[PDB]
């Protein structure tokens, strides 16, 4: 990295307002009608989201027990970018190594929990379950039917992408990017603090960015210099922030941190969603780091919003079959 | 060595 | 007779442009879909048949798409 990190968190400059502050009773299925989920939400607090976090206290051990001491966790090597792996219990000796003992930065935030005992302590804002694909438009059989708590592609039945944990030492920095397969996130800081820069998904900056991606310069080249307006915003403990598809974000940990977050599609923006898709494929992202299942899912939105309305079916007699026994449970 | 999807990460330097 | 928002009716139509127009290799039709031709045939259908779809009547806070 040639660029000084220190001067652009001490900086002025990304002094845009993107971010709406809301109240969780507001952000309900009516306000993402409204307004088509466009805008990145912050909630200061958690009233009225209808989520649930774990104890106050939970540690990167207590995560480390809920999932496995041998579940391999993808690590990100803050210096390069690149990742590596190791095992949930080496992550843990990091983790609680002092800091001044820990030769390299690294950040965990690809830890995906669901299929753990970790699953039923955390729920993300319930507006969220009445929009995502996962939860409405993918045959639920399918979905129910997975036991593979890691990510491995040969055992998933399903897009799986919805719960998060991420842990983050004092000084981790993650660069510019967009979420995979333009989905939108919700992230919660259960302990600690995040800083986020945002640059919107204009055209220009997507263009911009694509560039950027293909040039290889991303450590030479921070990218909220290079765009008009760049907002810089601080989440403090018990913060829930939503981003919407496309927003072009990098992250900077001040304090050791805990989040829980995830990632959706959904139905409002969906070009937005095949806009970031069209980009992974030019600048030839490798599969592991995309949404898994993407033109699948679409399939099956086709297919519920023509049965939704319609009352006809294009799936299979043996998936309308498997659906009408749920029904009937 | 199984092969993953789904994974969070920016691209490399 | 119900009402869609824009942002649907748009993102539906870019959806159906898309998946039909892609290549069988890179279609990805999943196992559930009977026969994706009619599928599409039938989006098209409905997307003209909602193209009046009225904003304010489109706001009724529960999603078109739900399990029953
Ligand atoms: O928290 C970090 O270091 C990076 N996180 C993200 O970019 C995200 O959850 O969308
Ligand atoms: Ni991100």
């Amino acid at each position: 990295r040639t660029f000084d990190l220190e001067e652009k968190l001490q900086t002025n400059k990304y002094n845009a307002n993107f971010v709406t502050f809301m109240e969780g009773k507001d952000f309900n299925v009516e306000y993402i009608q409204r307004g088509g989920l466009r805008d990145p939400l912050i909630f200061k607090n958690s009233d009225g989201l209808g989520i649930k976090m774990p104890d106050p206290d939970f540690t990167v051990n207590d995560v480390k027990m809920c999932v496995g001491s041998r579940r391999m966790v993808d690590v990100m090597d803050v210096n390069t970018q690149k990742g590596i792996e190791m095992t949930m219990a080496q992550w843990t000796r990091y983790y609680e190594t002092p800091e001044e003992e820990r030769e390299k930065l690294y950040n965990v935030i690809s830890l995906e929990f669901s299929h753990t005992r970790l699953e039923n302590m955390v729920q993300r804002p319930s507006t969220v379950d009445f929009i995502d694909w996962v939860d409405n438009m993918w045959p639920r059989h399918l979905k129910e039917s997975q036991t593979e708590s890691t990510n491995a592609i040969l055992e998933m039945q399903y897009p799986k992408v919805q719960k998060y944990c991420l842990m983050s030492v004092r000084g981790c920095y993650t660069d510019f990017h967009v979420d995979f397969g333009g989905t939108s996130v919700w992230y919660h800081i259960h302990q600690g603090g995040k800083v986020f820069w945002l640059i919107p998904p204009t055209a220009h900056n997507l263009e911009l960015y694509e560039n950027w991606l293909l040039s290889g310069k991303q450590g030479d080249i921070f990218l909220g210099d290079r765009v008009s307006d760049c907002q810089r915003i601080e989440l403090k403990q018990g913060y829930t922030f939503v981003i919407p598809s496309g927003w072009i974000h990098a992250v900077y940990t001040p304090t050791d941190t805990l989040v829980f977050g995830g990632n959706f599609l959904h139905s409002f923006n969906i070009p937005m969603q095949l806009k970031i898709y069209s980009i992974e494929d030019r600048t030839r992202v490798p599969n592991k780091f995309r949404y898994p299942f993407y033109y699948e899912m679409c399939w099956y939105v086709l297919e519920r919003y023509v049965y939704c309305i319609t009352n006809r079916s294009h799936l299979t007699k043996d998936f309308q079959k498997e659906s009408l026994s749920m029904d009937m449970e | 060595a199984p092969a993953t999807g789904g994974v969070k990460k920016p691209h490399r330097y | 007779q119900v009402h869609l928002t824009h942002f649907e009716l748009e993102g539906l139509r870019c959806l159906v442009d898309k998946l039909e127009s892609l290549p069988l290799h890179k279609k990805c039709v999943p196992t559930g879909i009977e026969d994706e031709d009619a599928l599409i045939a039938d989006v098209k259908i409905l997307l003209e048949e909602l193209a009046s779809s009225d904003p304010k009547l489109a706001l009724t806070g529960v999603p078109i798409v739900q399990w029953p």
